[PDB]
Order: C-alpha cells, then sequence, then structure tokens
RNA sequence: CUGGCGGUGCUUCAUAUCCCUCUAGAGGAGCCUGUUCUGUAAUCGAUAAACCCCGAUCAACCUCACCACCUCUUGCUCAGCCUAUAUACCGCCAUCUUCAGCAAACCCUGAUGAAGGCUACAAAGUAAGCGCAAGUACCCACGUAAAGACGUUAGGUCAAGGUGUAGCCCAUGAGGUGGCAAGAAAUGGGCUACAUUUUCUACCCCAGAAACGAUAGCCCUUAUGAAAUAAGGGUCGAAGGUGGAUUUAGCA
C-alpha cells in the first residue's frame, strides 16, 4: 500500500539486508587481516560473494517515507519535512519549533 | 547593526583627573559603559601616529 | 455599558470560587495567588504577558466603552458635547480661561496613560498644542494653586543605579581583607584573587605578570589599574584562568584585577575607573554563519543570476 | 510571498477560529503546543512512528466527526492512550454522539490495542477570534 | 443547558475530589472562569468556554497542592520504613561502599521499553569485602582505569553484559576465580622490572 | 496508501481554481447492509443484532445516488427574470 | 491503606541522582514546584543549578522542492533541573516514581533519575 | 480623470550606501561541482533577480520511473501513471519589501464625468479590520531570533499528495545485469598552490635562507560488499608565474 514503487524496492532491499548479518560480519571481520594467508581470505570473499543479489545493505537508499523523497530527509524522523514542517509551523512537536534563540 | 544602541564606549581620558566640571563628571558616570579593547589599548604606550602605523601594517588581524 | 457590569461580576464570582473552593480560604488573598496558581495549575509553557492566563480586574484590561452619556430625552449633559472629547476642550478651555485670569492679574506623561485614564482619542499635534500650552501656563508667571495643580501631572521621573560601592572584600582569614573578582570579555572567564597591602609581586597561580605576559601592550594593560592608582606594587594576587585565548584572557584578568583593586580603593578612584570602563564586559561575539548564505556574512554569490 | 500557517488578509470579515488566528512562529509565545512525545527531545527516539500516529489519528477524529468539529484537535498521551481535546459542534444527537465514540473506542482498541479515550467539549457557535 | 456540577457547584467544595483522575481542561466542568486567550488591539482574551490554549497546557488541575498532600497522606502506607542509615551517605560508604548505578528514561506512545538507560557498572570494593588481601599488590594495577591519585574508588567495572543481577553473580564468581588463580601466583606478580613500580618490590 | 490524503475543501479549491459535504455518504446508518439495535430500529423498544444482504446495500447507494441526482436536477430548477427595456439587461428593473 | 509490610530484604538507594530535562521554562517550573512540593511532603532535600541549553539546531532548505537561497532555523532546547534526593526505602521510591508519572507532561519535562544500589556481597 | 513612462524640472534622504577613502578572492593552470547536449541502450525541471555545490548536504549498483535482454493481467494498493498538462490549483517558496500604507461601513466636492478629499495660528473628511507598529524568546526589553502587508513577474514545482480535458487496458507502467560520473562546442563556483613570515625550524611573540602544489593513477575499495567516489598502507615530494575595466560584503 506504498505509493511509488521506489518504497517498496527500499523495502526488500532492507528485510533482505536484515535478513543475514551474522555471516556479514564475520566475513567482514575476515577480510581486513594480516594474519593468515590470502588464501581463507580469497575463499571467504567469494563465500560472501556466492550471495544473492538485492540482500545487501549497500542498496539501501535513505529516502523519506512519504513517497521516497531523498531531499533534506532526517533519519531520526525517517519522514520528510513535508508534514514535519507543518507541524513545526503549528506547534504539535514537544519543542522542535522555529530557533527563537 | 552588531552594536547595540543601549551600551557605548568608555573615556580612558586620566591624566587631567589630577587637581560644569561636576556635572560634566556626572554626565560621563550616568552612561551605559563599556569594555576597552585590546589592540587599539589607550595606555600610556598608545602613540596615535605609530599606532595608526601598526594598524596599517596589520595583516590578517595580528595587530 | 452592561457588558462591563457583567463582566465584573463574572470576575468576582471567579475571585469568590478561587478563594472557597481552593485552600486559600481568605477572600483577601493578592494576585501573588493567583500568580502562582498560574504557574503551578496552569502551564501555559508560553512567555507572552498578554496571552497568559490573566484574570483580573476587567477595568484594569478591557477597553472600557464609554457608557451613555445621556439617559432618555436626548440632551447631552455635558455642555461640550458636539466639539468631540468634551473632556480634552474642557480641559483646554479650563486652562485658557486660568491664564487670561493670571495675565488679567498683571516630566509629562505618555498618551497611553491619559487613554487608559480616560477613553477619548488622541493624535500628535493635539498632544503638542497641549504641552505648549503647558509651558505657556508655568513659564507665564502665574500663582500657586493653578502651578501645584499643572505639575500634579508631573509625576516621579525615575532616577536610580548611577555610582559604584565596594565590592566583597571579606575581612576573614587576616586583617589584610583580600577581595575575589571575575571578569568576562568575548565568551571568557577569570577570577583574580588580589589582596590587600603588601609590597611583594602580583603572582598568577605561582607564575608572575612578567612570565605571563611577553608583550608590552599586555603590560600596560595589566598595569594600567595600578597605573590609575599609582600603587604599582602593594598587592599580591593569585589570578586564575578558564577558557578564551590571549587578549580575551588579558581583558578578563584585567576587568578581574580592577575589580578586586576596586574592593579596597578610594571611591573617586573607583568611579573614575568605572569611567574609564575597566570594571565591564564588552558583548562583542564572533560572527555567525548566516544559514542563507555561504560564508561567514557574504551572502550568496551569483544568487542574482 | 511565504505563506505557511499565516493567513493573508483580504477584508476584515474572515471568521476564524481561535487556533487559526495564530501565526506558527508564536509557538513560544502565544500559541501553545497540540501534539506531545518525547520524540522531540535532545535526545529521545519514538518520534517518527508517534508523529505518524497523531497525524492518522487527527485526520480519522475529522473524519468521523464530519464537520462536529469547532476547531482543530489538541492530542495529548497519558499512559498507553492517547487523549483528544475537542471543541465538538452541536450537530447531531447526543445519542448518536455515543454511539460513534463508543464504537471508535472499541474500533481502535481491538485495532491497536490502545485505548484511545478521547474526550469532547460541545459548543454550538464556533469560537471566532479575529476577523482577518 | 445547565451541565451538571459546572457554575452550580456548592461553593467550598473539596478541590480534591472535583479532578480525582487526571482529564482535560474541560471548560464545561470548572467553576474558576480563566480569562485564556490573545488580546486584540480593541479586543479581549477569549472566554473559557471554548480556548484550545487551555487544552493544549498539559493541565495540572488534577492533584492541586492539597489534593496533593492528601494524596501522599493516603499513600503514606503501601511502604516500608528505612533505619535511621543516617544521611551524608558516610556511614553507607564506611560499611557497604559498592555502588552500582542505573537509570531509567521516560517515553511517551504505546512502546514503554527503553533498554537504552541500561548503563551499569561493577563497582565493588576489593579491601572491604575481605576475602583476598594477597590482590593488593595485584588489583592494584591489573585493572584499567583505576589507581586515583587523591581520592580512592576501587571499582573492576566490567560491563560486559547488561543486566544486573547477572552482573552481580559474575562479580562474585570472578571473584572466586580470582581468589583461587592469585593465591597460586602466576609468574611476574614479585619480580616486576626495573622501570616500573606502582609498589616497591625488589630487585632495584 | 495513506500518505496520499488530506482534506477535502483544498482538493476543492485546487479543482475549481480562482485565481492569475457527506450528505449523500451518511453518517449513521452504516454504509455496510446491517441492522443494529441504535438506529434503522425501534429506538430502544425489537433491539437485536441482524445483518442485511449485500443487494439490499446496493439497493440503499442506488437510492442515495438518486436523491443526489434529484438534488442535483433541483439545482437546476429555473428561475423567472424580468427584462428591463432590453433582453437579459437591467434597463427598466424594478 | 494498608502498609503491607513483609519480612524480605529490600534495596537502599545510595544517593538517588535525579534530573529533569525541559524545553520552555514555564513548564519545567510547574514540574519542579510540584517534586519539591511532593519531597517536601515526603521528607527530603533538593538542590538546583543554573545550567544553559542544548543549541543542536539543524537547518536544511526554505522551500520544499527547489531553491535553496534561503534556509530555515529548527532547533530544540533544553534546561537541567537537578533534584537528586538521598536515602529512601525501595517502596518509597517505587511510590514516588508512580505518583511522578501518573501525571508526567507527556513530550515536555523529560525525567532523568539515575539510581544507584548497593546489593549485599556474599 | 486614474495609472505607466520620461538621458523629466525643483526639494530632502542613502551611512557599506549611490560616489569622494580602505580590505581578502574571480578576470593565470589542475581536481570536485552544475547546465544545453554531440557518445548513448542512458530521466534532466528551472535553463537575468524567480535555476544548478538545486536531487547533489556526493552518479560502483543503490541515485535512474532510459533502452540491449525477460516479465504481467487483477495493475502490493479497488494500481502505475516521473505519458502531456504547474501559462488550470490547492500547498510551498523568491525579488521589489533598503516599504507604510492597504480597506469594509459613511459624509462632502466636482452645474452630480471618468474621479478627488492634505494644509493644527487648521479650508471635509470619521475610519472598526490587516501590517509597519506593537508584542515575545536565549544572556534583559538590547545583540541574535519571528513577521516584511495589497500586488507585477500567467515567477518555478505534476518533481511530496489529488488535480479541468486525453490515453496506455493485455501497457506510454514498474520490476531482475549493464551502463550515463571524459567534454562536438560555451562556462560560473569549492580546494591545490601563483614565492620570502609561500617551505623549513627553537625560545610557547629573543632570527634567516634555495629570492613552494601526488592535481589523477595502480590493489587491499576506505565507508560497505553480488560487483568500486576524494583512498588509511609501496613509484609524481618537480613543473604554476597576483592578472586591464568590472566585481562580493564590510562603520569595527
Ligand atoms: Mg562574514
Ligand atoms: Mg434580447
Ligand atoms: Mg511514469
Ligand atoms: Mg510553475
Ligand atoms: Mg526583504
Ligand atoms: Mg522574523
Ligand atoms: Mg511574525
Ligand atoms: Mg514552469
Amino acid at each position: 500500500h506504498y505509493v511509488d514503487w521506489r518504497m517498496w524496492r527500499d523495502v526488500k532491499r532492507r528485510k533482505m539486508a536484515y535478513e543475514y548479518a551474522d555471516e556479514r560480519l564475520r566475513i567482514n571481520s575476515l577480510r581486513k587481516n594480516t594474519i593468515l594467508p590470502k588464501i581463507l581470505q580469497d575463499v571467504a570473499d567469494e563465500e560472501i560473494a556466492a550471495l544473492p543479489r538485492d540482500s545487501c545493505p549497500v542498496r539501501i537508499r535513505n529516502r523519506c517515507v512519504m513517497t521516497s523523497r531523498p531531499r533534506g530527509v532526517k533519519r531520526r524522523w525517517r519522514l520528510s519535512r513535508i508534514v514535519f514542517r507543518h507541524l513545526a509551523d503549528h506547534g504539535q512537536l514537544s519543542g522542535i519549533q522555529r530557533a527563537t534563540w | 547593526s552588531r552594536y547595540s544602541p543601549e551600551f557605548k564606549d568608555p573615556l580612558i581620558d586620566k591624566e587631567y583627573y589630577r587637581k560644569e566640571e561636576k556635572y560634566v563628571r556626572e554626565l560621563k558616570k550616568t552612561q551605559l559603559i563599556k569594555a576597552a579593547p585590546a589592540g587599539k589599548t589607550s595606555s600610556v604606550f598608545e602613540d596615535p601616529v605609530i599606532s595608526k602605523f601598526t594598524n596599517m601594517m596589520m595583516i590578517g588581524g595580528n595587530k | 455599558e452592561d457588558f462591563i457590569k457583567k463582566q465584573i461580576e463574572e470576575f468576582n464570582i471567579g475571585k469568590r470560587h478561587l478563594a472557597n473552593m481552593m485552600g486559600e480560604d481568605p477572600e483577601t488573598f493578592t494576585q501573588e495567588d493567583i500568580d502562582r496558581a498560574i504557574a503551578y495549575l496552569f502551564p501555559s509553557g508560553l512567555f507572552e504577558k498578554r496571552a497568559r492566563p490573566v484574570m483580573k480586574h476587567p477595568e484594569q484590561i478591557f477597553p472600557r466603552q464609554r457608557a451613555i452619556q445621556w439617559g432618555e430625552d436626548g440632551r447631552p449633559f455635558h455642555y461640550l458635547f458636539y466639539t468631540g472629547k468634551q473632556s480634552y476642550y474642557s480641559l483646554m478651555h479650563d486652562v485658557y480661561g486660568m491664564l487670561l485670569n493670571l495675565e488679567k492679574h498683571q516630566r509629562w506623561l505618555i498618551k497611553e496613560e491619559l487613554e487608559e485614564m480616560l477613553v477619548e482619542k488622541l493624535s500628535d499635534l493635539d498632544y503638542m498644542q497641549f504641552i505648549r500650552l503647558l509651558e505657556k501656563l508655568l513659564t507665564s508667571q502665574c500663582g500657586a494653586a493653578e502651578e501645584e495643580f499643572v505639575q500634579r501631572f508631573r509625576r516621579s521621573v525615575t532616577l536610580e543605579s548611577k555610582k559604584q560601592l565596594i565590592e566583597p572584600v571579606q575581612y576573614d582569614e587576616q586583617g589584610m581583607a583580600f577581595s575575589k573578582s571575575e571578569g568576562k570579555r568575548k565568551t571568557a572567564k577569570a577570577e583574580a584573587i588580589v589582596y590587600k597591602h603588601g609590597s611583594g609581586r602580583i603572582k598568577v597561580n605561582g607564575i608572575d605578570y612578567q612570565l605571563y605576559f611577553p608583550i608590552t601592550q599586555d603590560r600596560e594593560q595589566l598595569m594600567f589599574p595600578f597605573h590609575f592608582v599609582d600603587r604599582l606594587g602593594k598587592h599580591d594576587v593569585t589570578c586564575t584562568v578558564s577558557g578564551g585565548g590571549r587578549s580575551a584572557q588579558a581583558g578578563a584578568i584585567r576587568l578581574a584585577m580592577a575589580k578586586a583593586l576596586c574592593s579596597f580603593v578610594t571611591e573617586d578612584e573607583v568611579e573614575w575607573m568605572r569611567q574609564a570602563g575597566l570594571l565591564t564586559t564588552d558583548p562583542r561575539v564572533r560572527e555567525r554563519k548566516k544559514p542563507g548564505q555561504e560564508g561567514a556574512r557574504r551572502k550568496f554569490t551569483w544568487k542574482k543570476r | 510571498k511565504n505563506r505557511a500557517a499565516r493567513v493573508r488578509v483580504s477584508k476584515g470579515d474572515k471568521p476564524v477560529t481561535y487556533e487559526e488566528a495564530h501565526a506558527p512562529h508564536y509557538i513560544a509565545h502565544r500559541k501553545g503546543w497540540l501534539s506531545l512525545h518525547t520524540g522531540n527531545l535532545d535526545g529521545e527516539d519514538h518520534a517518527a512512528e508517534r508523529t505518524v500516529e497523531d497525524v492518522f489519528l487527527r485526520k480519522f477524529m475529522w473524519g468521523t466527526f464530519p464537520g462536529c468539529l469547532a476547531d482543530q484537535l489538541v492530542l495529548k498521551r497519558r499512559g498507553n492512550q492517547l487523549e483528544i481535546c475537542a471543541v465538538v459542534l452541536r450537530q447531531l444527537s447526543p445519542h448518536k454522539y455515543y454511539f460513534l465514540v463508543g464504537y471508535s473506542e472499541t474500533l481502535l482498541s481491538y485495532f491497536y490495542k490502545c485505548p484511545v479515550r478521547l474526550h469532547l467539549q460541545t459548543v454550538p457557535s464556533k469560537v471566532v477570534y479575529k476577523y482577518l | 443547558a445547565l451541565p451538571p456540577r459546572t457554575e452550580k457547584m456548592a461553593v467550598d467544595q473539596d478541590w480534591p475530589s472535583v479532578y480525582p483522575v487526571a482529564a482535560p481542561f474541560k471548560p464545561s466542568a470548572v467553576p474558576l472562569p480563566v480569562r485564556m486567550g490573545y488580546p486584540v488591539k480593541k479586543g479581549v482574551p477569549m472566554a473559557k468556554e471554548g480556548n484550545l490554549e487551555l487544552l493544549k497546557i498539559p493541565n495540572f488541575l488534577h492533584l492541586t497542592p492539597v489534593a496533593i498532600k492528601k494524596h501522599c497522606e493516603a499513600l503514606k502506607d503501601f511502604c516500608t520504613e528505612w533505619p535511621a542509615a543516617l544521611d551524608s551517605d558516610e556511614k553507607c560508604e564506611k560499611h557497604f561502599p559498592i555502588e552500582i548505578d542505573s537509570t531509567d528514561y521516560v517515553s511517551s506512545g504505546p512502546s514503554v521499553r527503553n533498554p537504552r538507560a541500561r548503563v551499569v557498572v561493577l563497582r565493588v570494593k576489593l579491601s572491604s569485602l575481605n576475602l583476598d588481601d594477597h590482590a593488593k599488590k595485584k588489583l592494584i594495577k591489573l585493572v584499567g582505569e583505576r589507581y586515583c591519585k587523591t581520592t580512592d574508588v576501587l571499582t573492576i567495572k566490567t560491563d560486559r553484559c547488561p543486566l544486573r543481577r547477572q552482573n552481580y553473580d559474575y562479580a562474585v564468581y570472578l571473584l572466586t576465580v580470582l581468589y583461587h588463580e592469585s593465591w597460586n601466583t602466576e609468574e611476574w606478580e614479585k619480580s616486576k622490572t626495573e622501570a616500573d613500580m606502582e609498589e616497591y618490590i625488589w630487585e632495584n | 496508501s495513506f500518505f496520499t490524503k488530506l482534506t477535502a475543501d483544498e482538493l476543492w479549491k485546487g479543482a475549481l481554481a480562482e485565481t492569475g459535504l457527506n450528505r449523500g455518504q451518511i453518517i449513521g446508518e452504516g454504509r455496510y447492509g446491517f441492522l443494529w439495535p441504535g438506529l434503522n430500529v425501534p429506538l430502544m423498544k425489537v433491539q437485536t443484532i441482524a445483518q442485511r444482504s449485500k443487494e439490499e446495500q446496493e439497493k440503499v447507494e442506488a437510492d442515495m445516488i438518486q436523491q443526489r441526482e434529484e438534488w442535483d436536477r433541483k439545482k437546476k430548477m429555473k428561475v423567472k427574470r424580468e427584462r428591463g427595456w432590453s433582453g437579459n439587461s437591467w434597463g427598466g428593473i424594478s | 491503606p494498608v502498609v503491607t509490610i513483609s519480612d524480605e530484604p529490600d534495596i537502599l538507594y545510595k544517593r538517588l541522582s535525579v534530573l529533569v530535562k525541559g524545553h520552555d521554562k514555564a513548564v519545567l517550573d510547574s514540574y519542579e514546584y510540584f517534586a519539591v512540593l511532593a519531597a517536601k511532603e515526603l521528607g527530603i532535600s533538593i538542590k538546583v543549578h543554573e545550567p544553559p541549553r542544548k543549541i543542536e539546531r539543524f537547518t536544511l532548505l526554505q522551500s520544499v522542492h527547489i531553491y535553496k537561497k534561503h534556509r530555515v532555523q529548527y532547533e530544540m532546547r533544553t534546561l537541567y533541573r537537578c533534584l537528586e534526593l538521598e536515602h529512601l526505602t525501595g517502596s518509597t521510591a517505587d511510590v514516588y516514581l508512580e505518583y511522578i508519572q501518573r501525571n508526567l507532561p507527556e513530550g515536555v519535562a523529560m525525567e532523568v533519575t539515575k539510581t544507584q544500589l548497593e546489593q549485599l556481597p556474599e
């Protein structure tokens, strides 16, 4: 029930990236290492490469939440400032308002 | 306007105060005073000619 | 006019309720109790002196609508109703008659206060003419009763804060009282602890001023207090520093030393120093990178293209 | 010409309500805070979800009450709930009001597992504050 | 017309009973006509009948000072009195100087869990427990950022686990294992070095 | 989607464009064929729980659409305007 | 209104460090007054201070789409109100927290209490 | 008669402003950053104040809704619609705005014409309403913050949501690898340095000399990983030559 298809793209990417993380971290740690020759390093590289596409946090693009709008989006609030700015103007945000100084 | 219309600079003259005038002194007292600067320190070594020479020779604000 | 009485009755009922129901059982509770209640059980979360909950006498807050000057059958009671602002014209006529009589014999308030006292409009030229008439009556050589009645409006002028007093000198530890002051200059801080009489050296946490100010202008700035007081070497110090850099810290230390010295210096010298300005702070902070610009103050380059 | 929440004047005959008659910068001067949640702190989590829930419940209560709202809502938070202070406009009958309130409460409780009990304030005429 | 217990309420009534449960302002049941609103150049703050500024306020009408005092005097029970432990935390440190920190934040909304406020240390004095006196020449330097200059705050912090009860259990087990493996010294316990001495031990 | 939802007065103003409401959709009677003790039955005096067939609800919706069409037709009702001197003008009109 | 006092061992808080965060000053003052009243009714002292705010401003473009000339200033404030307590039984502390949370201001006036237990030794 | 316009006359103001004075930088070369677009299977919207260090707060793919190759009728949405419509809007923002007026309801005048209504030693003007004003925050009420009103620019946006007409109905849609991130041709801006306090060192302001710039490559692709743009580690430790009007803000 998302607006644009980029929303579903990013949702699937995030899901398939969060599916597996233990092996990813293990192989990332095994990579950068002076111990053990390059044999096991290349073996682990081929293993991590054998994984399917999509399943990867690299493809995750932190956009907004309305219709995927990566334009000054705040990851702390996820959703863009489309409605957040409206609230900050009205006053529906406990604190987040115009910097009165 | 970075300078506030309330605060105003002081008067560093003091050699003359060693002996109308009382009214001027009271007026000077009744004035929003400020602190003196470090670059243009109007002390004993504040020679106007040499002061201006150094100010002009100032590069990158290193008086 | 009926609305004024209705609101007065409503305010009286509200006062009676807030007195009886709440713990504050005395009906003579002042506005301090209402302010405390507003601060506690009405966290407005604001700071406006107007929008905040202000429930007091309606006459003190409402622009009272002048009641009907005449009842039935018309006939305005005042003999100067068709002149607009009967009170102002009546006062002007009274002043003119007083001036004529006194001739035959041979600070002011603000428009807002007058409008609050009465309920008649007022312009600028009318107030100017009124001030002119007042000055004429005051400087035209008159009796005493009229002059007093005219000056009655010239209420207090408010004249407070002028000279400086002695700072906390602290008469403890020993007979030689030692003061504790502080100085600030452009986000700087420095507390100086100048002792009383005692020729020796001006120390700074063990380091002398000679070992702390390699510059000559810094030496002159640090000496200015003693240079003016003429007491070169007679007080010890143990000033501290926290924050700043070079000139800012120097100015803070200078201010702290000047305050600690004025704490035990002749009143005349203290006043002369305060006039010199070495006892206050100059709020001059570095620039602020504007958000709608590029650099510190330089706006966008080709924004107009 | 920026025109956020401030309304542009046209003629002195605009029956605007109280909250609607306030600029969007008076949040710290005249205008208060409608909705509140720890998400807008420095710094606590739980912000995006709270804002989404608030924006959804606002439209939900405005739709369930078509035209029966004298002005915008004023959300709140006390426990595992979300109190909604509204100035209802006397339009339908009290029986219908009670029925709809109970239905919405039960539906929200069985949907979000959070009893969002609201509060009403029946007022016939809209609280006109200014004639912009 | 004539709402219930609003303006016709008997004057001088128990205010604590007027707002027993936390609820919004509800101007239809408040005998205090507060003048809330912003004044116009020739206007007056809107009446109390409908002021959204009163609802935007978090509202503290419930639990007034008198009501707060009554509720406190009532809830004085449902608790357990504490013995004359003497304030200032001096005797507490003289006896049991153990002090494990723990905090808890607050959140608004459906969720209540907040695992972020789980910071916990393992501050337990070694000399106070009195079970491995031989560790004086060991734990004085084996542990990290300790060996203070002036004061003395021995804390074998080991926040490698989140919980607190299991933290204390692990602390007890670690003290036992340290006793065991220290009463049978390793190697360089006494024969330290020639340029690093926290406590004098031959040679030199 | 839900993010594509907002008010209706704004959409109406946008569709109109003049620069440079739930009557047919009842609120009381459920839009789904159902009977309840509240309304549509004796106001609490046979208070029970029943359900209407989807065909009955479709017929009710068709009746509401017919009411909307009747209102629209009423909006098309003509009026009498006396012609002043010149046709379709305010000449000698009163 | 029953004591319900048992005979099991309880925990004793050693120096209960308390801190309340809040944006504006009116709500914070109301909260601190309520807390001080509750503490005085319980019988505990407190101590406050005058800390500054927390300027965590975050600026972004003014218009939602094109245009970047002028930005917007958005930031939140917070004033720390320390009201640390000292010596209080576990049940008393629990009841105090319950009474404080039964009416805590949502969003504004965020509490930051830091407990310090002891846990008896072996 | 109203307005526009005048190298249109007179009078008063501009206080970094319009000049009579002064500062660091563009008008000399390389990396990043955009645009119209020739490569192309590669959205490109504004393209003189109102558009480009705007998605850029970053073009290995994610950004990319473009085709080389496959997909479907229930189209995750009772779809996608980025397929035209923003010169059809709601909504959002920009200059004038370095401003002070803008108006409902009334009255008077012009033999009762479009229209005008100012002379305080006072000749017809009264003016609720909005704004300047006023009021409010951190460190005060100052300094920093919010507003800069009616309106020209049919100012820009289907590109955050729907949107006046048309249509793809077995896609004009999006989803699986690839790609556009070098300049046919024109060019602004951020950094490297254009030399004697540039580059090197000590006294934490006790002095001089040759008279200096990996700017990019290659692997580990950092930061991750199906697959690698300024790189943390092994090869550029040199080479450029303050430029003529004009230009940006700046009273401490
Ligand atoms: Mg600048
Ligand atoms: Mg005709
Ligand atoms: Mg499309
Ligand atoms: Mg457009
Ligand atoms: Mg402007
Ligand atoms: Mg502003
Ligand atoms: Mg404003
Ligand atoms: Mg356009």
